[PDB]
């Protein structure tokens, strides 16, 4: 099945980079794109499938 | 006055009648060429909303 499918590989450049803080480091995670500045801040309360949080 | 402020940072979020309210959204899924006339008209909604805000 040449060029059609649905397993295949994934290599492409994807938003998976060591993070870190001091500069607005581009993110595009979660289908969600924006510019924002990463501070590291313990959340251990999520939940085992949330990922984000909204105001 | 912060609810007026919201109210104005809010119509940004706005769709009007686009898919979607991200810049680089609408700048990235749809072709750089075809995607100036359905850029135009909300553009020029928001130049109105803040003609409308001024006003």
């Amino acid at each position: 099945g040449i060029n059609s499918g649905t397993t295949c590989s994934n290599d492409l450049l994807q938003p998976n980079t060591e993070v870190f803080t001091d500069v607005c480091v581009d993110y595009d995670l979660y289908g969600i794109t924006g510019q924002g500045i990463f501070k590291e801040v313990s959340a251990v309360y999520y939940n085992s499938w949330q990922n984000l949080l909204y105001d | 006055n912060a609810q007026a402020l919201n109210s104005l940072l809010q119509q940004l979020f706005n769709k009007f009648g686009a898919i979607s309210s991200s810049l680089q959204e609408i700048l990235s899924r749809l072709d750089a060429l075809e995607a100036q006339v359905q850029i135009d008209r909300l553009i020029n909604g928001r130049l109105t909303a803040l003609n409308a805000y001024v006003s």
